[PDB]
């Protein structure tokens, strides 16, 4: 896992909103981070069969690359219990 | 500050002249060499003046007699908001930009554009915040109570401003301030409550506040070109910004100069070891110190009639003679027993180091026989040597010890000279056979 | 205060309506001949019919060589265009160097066209979209306003997407330009700026001019400008990206395909009269540095129906050619490309010219000198070089401004030559010392 | 891994939780650059010559 | 309209007979009888286009009409024939191989005409009616469709729908719609709906509205080289690659599928193979690997005839240590043919310097001409050439519209040719940089 | 057992408390001079004030700088960052040389971080997304908030999303029934997996199951982290952590090292004097090992006399095996060990002696102790003879055959037959050539 995980330099501009919508605009943008997600399964329902939505005009979804394992979807390790057996080998044995 | 530990120019607190440039024998950390510090003082004026454009000046000289020390006086005594750019030679030659693309860079890495500008501000100390959620949550009301130390009030919040509250939780008796223009809030910090900690701000609420912005012309090529965010300021691919984008950032500084709503900071670019660009590189810097908007170049070097690198012929401190015909000569000399002894001595007393009369003498003996930056290498492990023993002051035995467990380059190359069968020589031949 | 640079005080070529060059005129003073041939240079760029012409300025160090090229270039004006360039530039990491002075080639051609900014200003007033089907919307009516009046505009639905874009809500003072399209929010009005105490919105003021406002600009570009606008690898040069984007456009080689395309839509609109050709010149210093094959490929690209005036510089003698082993040549310069220029030799000067450009780089500083002064500037000119006096002019009124003289004296200029050295002087303390200087 | 952010933390019926995150880091930028290079304006001519070389003079027209 | 005057514009073709027999000066070319005879027997080949693969190189001394023969050469050929003119530097590039360089020279010279045949339909829609299905499919459209003259109603299919939805096309908007093929494009919005919105949007073109017939017949002849295809079929959009320029390495396999696909477009007859010249202007700037790969593709069915044009003697080979004639290894000579450019007398360079006044519209007297051939003939031809132009801008100073003889006497004294600027650079060696760098600037000691 | 490897037997310096040198301690023999000048260096390093402290170990092969080097490293902790490099390791095909110098120089030099993570974990409940109105604007989202519950040990609470976390939670592909943990300093979050409140033995997907997280929810727990100046270097210059579209597509990329600018080195000293400030973290300074000095040319060096001179630079040790050779990438300049004379001024050189018969003799007995070995007395006086004949390094390297042979032959010793059949098997660099001047095609 990396060591430090950073998110992109924050750019401030003084008393100016156009600066604040276009950094929002570009940092969540809405069609790549749909495209980098889904829809939930219910709201699919709820577009297409409630309000009508066909699925061809749907939103692209889903191209997120898979990962490995679910062990390589996060960076973050939770503390083992029967790794902590193993750290001690008086208590492993 | 910032992160500081002891370096080799540490001392140095810039030049150490008066009103008249005249230099000090011991001042701000730099002794002898009076004529160098006065063409650096000189050349100081020539920065602050700021009418004078793309001027080289080489520092030229024997190693260990200054030349990196009067380009660090001149960086300390320039001050803040000048672009001091400092490179080596061997910095421009990349794998992903030109030579004469990373000597742009470094040219205009070193002119800075100062613009004012005001902004209001409302920095205060959080009373109470209260928020009463709808039925359903399609609109929020609140109401911020704020203070200061000599104010108090009460503000109606909107919608925007709640969403901008709840997140960056802020509490009650957290210091914070908000831009409104822009919807930032920053929590400055917890305030004096007993229950980080920070005092209560000064009275008078939304403050016109100055700020002051100096931004190089690298930095807004780097804006202009439309195919570079500026992560490639901190990336550092920006990639071969092309010409147009700087004749338009040129003619833009030029019409905001005449309009007045911006100044230019002339800056010095400083190129140690500039014997290490070859003949290309001299060449387009030989043409780009005749623009207006170029710096101050600073070239030390101490190679002596030395082979230009991509020729095949030797030229006068390893330039061609068209690059010293547009430049001015800096000449430092060599040190004498007295400013060798005061410069360990200014190197002792930063680094903490109490050392006896009769070891600062041994150790000017050394600087003198040896070299100045052996000695000055060597107060350091003396000291060490010197609480191993649990003394909190450098004999002449620590000196000593210092001396004979840490050679300097004759002893080494007299060591190696005597028996250069243990070693590889240019042909590669070794005996590594002790015996027979 | 303005700054000075090295080329500061150069004007002009300082010619008469007859050609004849005035002796001292246009910050030049002597070089006659050849500020006469560079004149005959420029009407014939000024002419605007050839291509693909080109000249050498082939002359000692500090002679005036580079002075001349940007004489020529303030004799043409800002209307046409100049490409000053280093050899060294060539040798680019991302590009072959025969595409970069290609591109070189295609900076030095522009075009002028004539448009017109028509600028809708202030705040909104209603903003109603009638959708009219056949979920769909048909227009928007628009309602601006400022301090002269209202004024209400009938917009089509990809405006009213920019407008929805940009957060748009009534009360917004906005911008909106008519030919482009553009929809820019400058942001809330202060007639709404009591709503709530305390919110995000910026709120600027009415304008106070009218709300349609209209006006003639040119816009001038180059060849290489519309060659690189339709040759992206990744597109998307229209919207506006503060961020970069994820993927880094490299430098390619353009194809002649896209030169051919990029000719025939500029010879298009020129046909209707739209836009109008600018040929202008390519400056090259220091040619000496080119490579063998990038003298080949000027070799062909000087025979191009679309090439400019190229204009370079050299001071080298009988030399070896770069990229090449035993090719002595003169300036560094093959003789197949060579047979193609037109040569304008450049001489050294002696002390009077000498002395009157060391006065003329004083009197554009702003620096008085005494006249013995001048003469000892003069005389080290002579013995040194041109350019040490002319950069030991500036250290002279500092250490004058220092002692509170605004004179120069001949005390300066010792102090000056005592702190700062030429080059003889340290080639002479490098010769004499041992251990490295 | 060691996150590298200024983020909205309690000093200490739902709570909310927004993503916050920033860089410690911050660039400066003038209002001058912004609304002068970037911004189309009046006195500037962005989004003319924008369009000029991108629809007026594209080859795919 | 954008071509300027340049070296070569007053070379409108070989002047030859039908004998292929040169005229003395027909077309822009004077003299060079057997070059020009043997430039011929070449275009004939090219012509044929029954035989590939042969290296012509064109040798002689500089400024006697080597480039002046190509461009002949490339000027009789005529339009839509493939001639690629690149100098022997462009092959080393960055990301670019130089046998894919030179790979992509060679099919960028040979193409293939195919005939296509357009029912376009141009004009301003007025009104889109849909009829809206139950279903959804088949939906039934009724385009209103006209120009200035006259006005249908067209029946619409679904996908017709969905191209006409997927590009925004209202009311007042001019567009053709193939009948064949069913090509869908926009060309904009018309000029009598154009003022009924008082801002243009960002994509919004004004276009005249059409005139005439509403349904036009026209058949369009395309020349696609076979580098297009390459670059075409190498990815899935290619197509920015063939002007952008980053093909990137072209894979074996796709460029002998598209050798077997061009063939058997051949035998079936819906395309046919023109062949043509790929004329390398100095070639002697070429490595030995680039000699070694032309010796192996020019034995190829799909390859052009190879010109090429060297100035040079017996002179070392790039990539090697050794002398060569023409700077260019015996196996490249070996498979070659070698057209021989002689230098002129007074005649022929007084003719070529006549023509070229002629083409930049200068009025030349008789002394001045004169004098202009006595210094083609002592320096070279390109000095006089070039001293012509600056002639005429110094007697237009002088206002003068002629030039006469002090006109090219002052050109000559302010504009140096070779032998002089290497008189003057050898009789003051201390004032230039050496080879060795050393340089005197001081002007006294 | 163990898998050993040439500097296995040496756990440090081994030296006294007032510094000087034990004869045979500490896996060493010998070199008591360089062992004690090292020891200084060592506490010259442990005294974390100076910077650009530079010295080279200058001996000839097979003399026991790498093993000083490796004593150093052993004897500062694991806690102080050591870089060992070689020269030829900085010539790099996707940046330049300087700059990987330079990312070196910045990974010698460490931080030791207090962090405060806030913390939501804990089983999912529900998981109910609210829809939002116009789907299909363009400017927003398919949702506008998410209810999420979560219940710990003795506690249960619910959260309303954004639907960025919501995002960054459902990639995690997070249902009901989960234990998750998301981290609120990023917007992280990483699904525990399975809580086993529920049947455990009917799934397919090899799942762990975990229990409810102790405590309540929404913790701030103080994680100590122990990170370089070249890991914050490098995760501003190419940013993932965050859950903007930049950070997200900036993972999926191929990662590529970057001229990382002075800019962003500047920055990123501000922010870590500023962590130093408030008393949150500590810095250590390390030590950045280059062996085979003498393959840097000169433009490495030139820069390491620059880089030497920074106020952040590490203690940087070098190796050489040169004597008086000319510097790569020169023509004509000779100096010593091959390291320029404007980098010998800054040095401080610790000479390396050979040994002698009997120093051989029990680093021969040391390295058969290490690798389980039973030598004989008169086996090891012949592998003595035979390192001072040929070489140390081949005496050490014929002790696996040796003890090859011995068990081949059911032997747990290594008697005088098994070395003299390893030295007919096997041969030395001197026999070799010998071999290769009386040899016709070439051997
Ligand atoms: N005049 C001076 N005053 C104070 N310190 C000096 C002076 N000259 C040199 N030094 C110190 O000596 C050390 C080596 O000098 P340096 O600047 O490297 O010279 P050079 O760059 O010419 O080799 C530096 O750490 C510098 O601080
Ligand atoms: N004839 C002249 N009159 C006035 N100033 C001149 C003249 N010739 C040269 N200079 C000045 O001398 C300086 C150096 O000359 P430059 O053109 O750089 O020499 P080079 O031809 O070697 O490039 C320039 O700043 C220029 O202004
Ligand atoms: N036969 C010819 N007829 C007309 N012009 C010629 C002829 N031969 C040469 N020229 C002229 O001489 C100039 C130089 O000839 P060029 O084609 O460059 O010869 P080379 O390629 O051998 O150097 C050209 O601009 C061309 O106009
Ligand atoms: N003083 C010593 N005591 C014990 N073993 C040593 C000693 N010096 C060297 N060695 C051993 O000799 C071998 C060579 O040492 P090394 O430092 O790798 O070579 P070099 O000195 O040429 O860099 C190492 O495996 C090391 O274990």
């Amino acid at each position: 896992h990396p060591n430090v995980s950073a998110p992109p330099v924050t750019i401030e501009v003084l008393g100016s909103s156009h600066v604040t919508n276009s950094i929002n605009n570009e940092l969540f943008d809405p069609l790549i981070s749909q495209a980098l997600s889904d829809i939930p399964a219910i709201t699919q329902y709820n577009m297409h069969v409630k309000k009508g939505i066909p699925v061809e005009d749907f939103p692209k979804t889903g191209l997120f690359p898979e990962p490995l394992n679910k062990n390589f979807s996060s960076n973050i390790s939770m503390p083992s219990m029967d790794r902590f057996i193993t750290e001690s080998a008086k208590l492993r044995k | 500050k910032s992160l500081s530990l002891i370096a080799a120019h540490s001392h140095i607190t810039g030049l150490g002249l008066d009103e008249n440039l005249q230099p000090r024998p011991t001042s701000e950390g730099m002794v002898g060499q009076l004529q160098a510090r006065r063409a650096a003082g000189v050349i100081l004026k020539m920065v602050q003046n700021g009418t004078i454009a793309g001027r080289a000046v080489l520092v030229a000289g024997p190693p260990s007699t200054g030349k990196t020390a009067l380009a660090m006086g001149v960086s300390q005594s320039l001050g803040k908001d000048v672009p001091f750019t400092a490179i080596a030679g061997s910095e421009i030659f990349s794998l992903e930009l030109s030579k004469t693309e990373a000597l742009t860079q470094a040219f205009r890495k070193s002119i800075g554009i100062k613009i004012k500008e005001e902004t209001e501000l409302i920095e205060g100390e959080v009373v109470e915040i209260q928020i009463d959620r709808s039925i359903t949550g399609g609109h929020k009301q609140g109401k911020l109570t704020i203070k200061t130390t000599d104010m108090e009030t009460i503000y109606e919040l909107g919608n925007k401003m709640i969403d901008g509250l709840t997140k960056e939780k802020v509490l009650a008796g957290d210091v914070i301030s908000i831009d409104k223009a822009s919807g930032k809030i920053t929590k400055l910090g917890r305030s004096f409550a007993r229950s980080r900690f920070v005092q209560c701000p000064e009275g008078e609420l939304q403050k016109r506040k100055t700020v002051v912005h100096t931004v190089s012309l690298h930095e807004i090529d780097v804006i202009n070109s439309r195919t570079q965010g500026f992560l490639a300021l901190f990336t550092g691919d920006t990639g071969e910004i092309r010409s147009e984008v700087r004749d338009q950032i040129n003619t833009k500084v030029a019409e905001w100069k005449e309009e007045g709503k911006a100044e230019i900071v002339p800056g010095v670019l400083f190129i140690d070891e500039v014997h290490m660009l070859d003949i290309e590189c001299f060449s387009f810097i030989n043409r780009a110190l005749e623009d207006e908007f170029a710096p101050i170049v600073m070239m030390a070097t101490n190679r002596g009639v030395s082979k230009t690198r991509g020729t095949n012929y030797k030229s006068p401190h390893g330039l061609p003679l068209d690059l010293l015909d547009r430049s001015i000569i800096i000449t430092t000399k060599s040190y004498n027993e007295q400013e060798i002894k005061t410069i360990l001595s200014i190197r002792a007393q930063e680094e903490e180091v109490e050392l006896s009369s009769d070891a600062l003498d041994l150790l000017t003996k050394t600087g003198v026989e040896t070299s100045l930056r052996y000695s000055s290498n060597l107060i350091s492990v003396a000291q060490q040597i010197a609480m191993k023993r649990k003394n909190n002051t450098v004999e002449v035995e620590d000196v000593k010890r210092a001396y004979l467990l840490f050679l300097d380059s004759a002893r080494s190359v007299k060591y190696v000279q005597e028996n250069e069968s243990q070693y590889i020589d240019d042909q590669g031949n070794v005996q590594i056979s002790i015996a027979k | 205060v303005t700054r000075t640079a090295a080329h500061t005080h150069i004007k002009g070529l300082g010619l008469d309506e007859s050609g004849v060059a005035k002796r001292v005129e246009g910050g030049f003073v002597g070089q006659i001949e050849a500020r006469e041939a560079c004149g005959v240079i420029v009407d014939l760029i000024k002419a605007k019919k050839m291509s693909g012409r080109a000249i050498l300025l082939a002359g000692g160090p500090s002679t005036g060589k580079t002075a001349l090229a940007l004489a020529i270039s303030q004799e043409l004006g800002p209307k046409v265009p100049f490409c000053p360039l280093v050899g060294s530039e060539l040798y680019s990491v991302e590009v072959k160097k025969t595409e970069t002075l290609m591109e070189n080639f295609r900076r030095a051609i522009g075009l002028r066209i004539k448009e017109t900014k028509e600028v809708y200003e202030g705040e909104v007033t209603e903003l109603t979209p009638e959708d009219a089907e056949n979920k769909t919307i048909s227009h928007v009516i628009v309602g601006l306003k400022s301090a002269k009046g209202t004024k209400t505009l009938r917009l089509d639905p990809t405006i009213y997407e920019s407008i929805q874009r940009e957060k748009v809500s009534i009360g917004d003072v906005i911008y909106i330009e008519a030919n482009t399209g553009a929809v820019k929010r400058v942001g809330r009005s202060d007639a709404y700026a009591t709503e709530f105490d305390l919110e995000t919105e910026e709120y600027v003021p009415l304008p106070k001019g009218e709300v349609h406002k209209k006006k003639e600009i040119v816009q001038d570009v180059t060849l290489h400008d519309l060659d690189v606008a339709n040759a992206r690898p990744q597109g998307g040069q229209d919207v506006i990206s503060m961020m970069g984007q994820l993927l880094k456009p490299k430098k390619t080689e353009i194809t002649e395909k896209l030169r051919q395309e990029v000719n025939k839509v500029v010879a298009k609109y020129i046909d209707q009269g739209v836009a109008e050709l600018i040929p202008g010149v390519l400056f090259i210093d220091e040619v000496n540095m080119l490579d063998i094959e990038i003298f080949t490929y000027l070799n062909k690209a000087l025979e191009s129906n679309i090439a400019p005036v190229v204009v370079l510089a050299s001071n080298r003698g009988m030399t070896t050619v770069r990229g090449t082993e035993d090719v002595i040549s003169p300036h560094g310069v093959p003789p197949d490309l060579i047979d193609r220029l037109l040569i304008v030799r450049t001489l050294p000067y002696d002390k009077d010219e000498i002395r009157t450009i060391i006065e003329r780089r004083a009197t554009v500083e702003r620096l008085q000198v005494e006249s013995s002064a001048l003469d000892l500037l003069a005389t080290m000119g002579t013995e040194t070089s041109l350019r040490y006096a002319l950069q030991l002019l500036a250290p002279c009124g500092i250490l004058a401004q220092t002692s509170n003289r605004k004179e120069i004296v001949v005390n300066d200029v010792n102090e000056a030559k005592l702190l700062f050295l030429d080059a003889k002087r340290s080639t002479k303390i490098l010769e004499t010392s041992a251990n490295y200087l | 891994p060691f996150s590298f952010t200024t983020f909205g933390k309690t000093t200490s019926k739902f709570t909310d939780l927004i993503y916050s995150s920033r860089n410690p880091i911050k660039y400066s930028l003038p209002r001058l650059i912004y609304e002068d290079l970037i911004l189309p304006n009046y006195n500037n001519d962005v989004d003319i010559a924008n369009k000029l070389k991108n629809v007026k003079f594209n080859i795919f027209n």
